[PDB]
This record gives C-alpha cells, sequence and structure tokens, in this order.
C-alpha cells in the first residue's frame, strides 16, 4: 500500500502512467493485422 | 576509417578539453578525474549494446556517437558541479555527493526519459532518410542511457572519494597547478562574479517585462518557421 | 518510377506521427517529473528557440538542412531540454522550500548558471577544430559544425533567459 501511497499523493503520476499505456495501445491498433482467427492454417507444398 | 579516427580524435579531445573546463571553474585537480573517466567508459559501453541490436560500425553512427559524447559530457559535469558546490557550501565530500545526488538524481532518469523520447521514435521514421536517422537515433539514444547509469553510479562516488574538503590543502597535484597555471586564474574568476551578478539583474529586469519577452518570443518562432522552409531541405549531402 | 524515386513515390510521411508522438511523450514524463500539467511548458517551448539559432548557422553559410545536420539540431535542442528541466526542476524544488516564484526562478538561474556556461565552452572550444584539420568527409563534418556553434550559443541564451521568464508566467496563471 506504500505503492498507492506514493501514487495518491502524486495524482500527476498516476494520469501520466494510465494515459503512456492507453497512448502506446492507441499507436499499436493501426499496426495489426486484421483476420478472421489467428494463423492456424497449416502451411503447405505443391510438387507439380 | 576515417570517421573511425575521427570518433576516437574527439574523444580524446573531449577529454581534454572537459578537464581543462573544470580545472578552470572547480580549480582542483581532484575533480577533473571523474569526467575523464566518465566520458570513455559511457561511448565505448555504447558498442555492447550497439552490438546486442545487430548494428555495426559505420559513418551514420559512428557519427551519433561523435554526437553523443557531448551530452555524456554534460551529464559528468552536472554531477561534479553539484558535488563541489556542496564543499563549497561546506560539506563534507560524501555528505556533500548525498546532498548532490538528493537534489538531481530523479531529474537525471527523467531527462534520460524524455531524451529516449524524443530519439527512439526517430528509429521509425520512413524512407531511406528514414533509415539513415535510425543509426542516429539508436546511437544515442543507448549512449545516453549508458551515460545515465554512469551519471548516477561512478560519477559521484568518484567525487565522494577522489574529493576532499575544500580549502583543505592544495596538495601536490593542486599545488602545481596552483603555481603554474595561477597565471590566468583570478582575472577572470572575479570577472566570471561580475558576469554572474549582471545576469542576475539581466534576468530580474525581464522577469518584470515578461510580455515584452513574449512579444519577441512571438514572432521569433514565426521566423523559425519562415526559415525551417526557406533553408534547403534534408536529404544525404553528396561528397567526394 | 524506379529506384529511390520509385521508393519516395510509395513511401509514407511517419514523421507526422512521429514528431507529435515524441514530444507528448516527452511531456507526459516531465509532467510526472514536476506533478504539473503546465511545468513541462518550461521546457519544450523554449526548444524550437534554439532549433532557429542553430538553423542560423546555415543562413550563416547557405548551406543546406541535410540528415546530419538534422541530427545535429536534435540533439543541440535535447541539450537544451536538459538544461531547461534541471534549472526548472531546482526552482519548483526552491519554491517548495519556502521562497516565493520569482526569487526561487531567480535563484535557480543563479545556481544553475555555471554548469550550463562551463558545458558551453567546452563545446563551443571544441568547435574550432570543426571548421578544419585533416580528413575526408569535410562536408559532412562542417555542416554539423558551424551549427553546432550557433545552436550552443542559442542553447545557452534562450535558456536561461526565456525558461525562467517562461516559468514565472506559467506559474503566475496557477497560483490563484
Ligand atoms: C476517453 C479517455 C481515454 C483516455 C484515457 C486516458 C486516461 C486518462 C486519465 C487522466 C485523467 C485526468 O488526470 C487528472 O487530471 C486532474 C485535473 O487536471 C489532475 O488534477 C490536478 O488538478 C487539480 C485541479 O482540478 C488539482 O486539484 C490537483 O491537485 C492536480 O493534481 C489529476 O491529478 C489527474 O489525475
Ligand atoms: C519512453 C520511451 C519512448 C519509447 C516509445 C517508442 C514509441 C515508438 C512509436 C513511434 C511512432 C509510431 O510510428 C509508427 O511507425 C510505424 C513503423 O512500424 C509505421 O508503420 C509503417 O511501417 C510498418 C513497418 O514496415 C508497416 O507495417 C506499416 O504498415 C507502416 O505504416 C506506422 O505508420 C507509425 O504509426
Amino acid at each position: 500500500m506504500d505503492f498507492s501511497r506514493f501514487f495518491i499523493d502524486r495524482p500527476i503520476f498516476a494520469a501520466v502512467l494510465s494515459i503512456l499505456i492507453f497512448i502506446t495501445g492507441l499507436i499499436a491498433i493501426p499496426l495489426l493485422p486484421v483476420s478472421e482467427y489467428p494463423d492456424v492454417v497449416p502451411p503447405s507444398v505443391q510438387v507439380r | 576509417r576515417d570517421s573511425i579516427r575521427a570518433v576516437v580524435q574527439t574523444l580524446l579531445e573531449a577529454v581534454v578539453l572537459v578537464v581543462l573546463v573544470v580545472i578552470l571553474f572547480l580549480q582542483t585537480w581532484r575533480a577533473s578525474i571523474i569526467p575523464l573517466i566518465a566520458v570513455p567508459v559511457s561511448v565505448v559501453g555504447t558498442f555492447s549494446i550497439l552490438y546486442l541490436l545487430g548494428f555495426s560500425l559505420n559513418t551514420l553512427s559512428l557519427f551519433g556517437l561523435v554526437l553523443a559524447i557531448g551530452i555524456v559530457v554534460d551529464d559528468a559535469i552536472v554531477v561534479v558541479e553539484n558535488v563541489e558546490r556542496n564543499i563549497e557550501e561546506g560539506l563534507a565530500p560524501l555528505a556533500a555527493a548525498h546532498q548532490a545526488m538528493r537534489e538531481v538524481s530523479g531529474p537525471i532518469i527523467a531527462i534520460a526519459l524524455v531524451l529516449c523520447a524524443v530519439f527512439v521514435p526517430m528509429a521509425f521514421l520512413s524512407g531511406v532518410t528514414g533509415q539513415f536517422y535510425k543509426q542516429f537515433a539508436v546511437t544515442i539514444a543507448i549512449s545516453t542511457v549508458i551515460s545515465a547509469i554512469n551519471s548516477l553510479t561512478l560519477s559521484p562516488a568518484l567525487a565522494a572519494l577522489l574529493l576532499k574538503p575544500h580549502g583543505a590543502k592544495k596538495d601536490l597535484p593542486t599545488r602545481l597547478i596552483d603555481r603554474l597555471f595561477g597565471w590566468i586564474f583570478r582575472p577572470f574568476n572575479r570577472f566570471f562574479l561580475r558576469s554572474s551578478n549582471g545576469y542576475q539583474g539581466l534576468v530580474s529586469k525581464t522577469l518584470g517585462r515578461r510580455g515584452a519577452v513574449f512579444a519577441v518570443y512571438l514572432l521569433l518562432l514565426c521566423a523559425a518557421g519562415v526559415m525551417f522552409k526557406v533553408v534547403p531541405g534534408g536529404f544525404i549531402p553528396t561528397q567526394d | 518510377w524506379t529506384d529511390l524515386s520509385f521508393q519516395q513515390a510509395t513511401q509514407g510521411n511517419t514523421a507526422l506521427i512521429v514528431f507529435p508522438v515524441a514530444v507528448l511523450l516527452a511531456f507526459l514524463v516531465l509532467a510526472a517529473l514536476y506533478e504539473s500539467w503546465t511545468l513541462p511548458l518550461a521546457v519544450i517551448l523554449i526548444v524550437p528557440m534554439t532549433m532557429l539559432s542553430a538553423l542560423f548557422g546555415v543562413w550563416l553559410t547557405g548551406g543546406d538542412n541535410n540528415v546530419f545536420v538534422q541530427v545535429g539540431l536534435v540533439v543541440l535542442m535535447g541539450l537544451a531540454c536538459k538544461n531547461a528541466i534541471l534549472i526548472v526542476e531546482f526552482a519548483r524544488e526552491l519554491e517548495i522550500q519556502g521562497k516565493g516564484i520569482m526569487e526561487a526562478a531567480l535563484e535557480a538561474c543563479r545556481l544553475r548558471l555555471r554548469p550550463i556556461v562551463m558545458t558551453s565552452i567546452a563545446f563551443i572550444a571544441g568547435t574550432i577544430p570543426l571548421i578544419l584539420g585533416h580528413g575526408a568527409g569535410a562536408e559532412v563534418r562542417g555542416v554539423t559544425g558551424i551549427t553546432v556553434f550557433s545552436g550552443m550559443l542559442g542553447v545557452t541564451l534562450f535558456g536561461l533567459f526565456l525558461t525562467p521568464v517562461f516559468y514565472v508566467t506559467l506559474r503566475k496563471l496557477v497560483t490563484r
């Protein structure tokens, strides 16, 4: 609770931390590939 | 090859000059030691991390190293300016270092963090221009982090042991510099005092006429913009 | 299109989301250090001032804003950032020790005056070897050196003068 003790007396620090997390996620979303399902289709090789 | 020699030449230069500067301001052989150790082990240490991230020595990365030695020195100076200023206000060198790092320690990690905040995103720029920026940025940022670790661990400690209380006695080294190079010590220490005093006078008046300071900063930033777009753009400059 | 012209024609401009993301990121860190949403602007708002100054060296010469001088510009404004950060934190801590805002900023400038000038004079003494000497890549080393001179001059002058004005201005509209 000394962790929380430090943070409640420094609320701007807490806001900054939550905003940093939110910002990294916000810049991550456009970078992520949009598919249906994770990659589970097994790769195959054709020999002709 | 030339770039390599540059990165070593400048480094030794960066040592020599910095030690001169400290003996001019913190006039003791004691303090001059510690940036002489601080700035090499930083830049050289950079190489290790540069290896782990798969980079290579090249004109651009070594250029970034040459740029980064400067912030490395700057950290060393701030640390020992503060510790010897503690000794000046009359603290034992160990307690001097304690108070000094209480004053600037958490700052230093904050400035390392903001420097990373401005430098690391440069590695994700686009275009071959961006791939050059990437070498510059990564080299500078890892040098910043290593230099901050050095400024928080080795430099303050080495100040604590190396430096003794002010006055004490100008020792063998210190007596040598005192006699030999007291040639030009005093005139410009006292000129520095007078220039200081003028400085707080100037700020004290400007802190009264803050509206005019805002008025010049305005349209100075407009000149900055027009000049950002009239000075030629940025691409790789051709060389012999 | 072909070659690097083709790469230009297909590449995007991620700087338009790299520069802002950097800026506020620094802001966020400073906001945590100062415990203030406004005190960071004491540092940030002075860094475009050094840029012009450094850039002015190129206008002195007639060179170009090639990638090397661009990274040099960013580096010197980072140095300006660190100077401003340290003096601003010193002023704020002085205020926490019972001093008024204006005398705190005055005395913070007073304490930090010496380290800034010694760092800058060390650099500007290392700058003269960066307009002559021996070795190749002369265009690169030069186009960095002239800027480095003018930019360090701007760094010191505008830190030591604007940051106290910016600090006192910013802190007057939050104490009511
Ligand atoms: C849709 C939202 C999605 C993005 C979410 C990101 C998380 C957002 C969290 C940040 C919340 C706002 O952050 C919060 O701002 C307030 C108001 O300025 C700060 O408060 C500050 O100003 C107030 C004045 O009102 C003072 O009383 C206080 O001492 C001071 O800390 C808080 O210390 C900070 O925690
Ligand atoms: C506190 C320390 C700071 C550390 C924080 C680091 C923050 C880094 C964020 C930099 C800004 C994000 O910038 C992001 O760069 C990526 C590079 O992958 C760009 O991405 C671009 O190249 C990638 C990789 O080839 C492609 O997959 C993508 O389709 C394309 O848009 C994004 O368009 C941009 O959103």
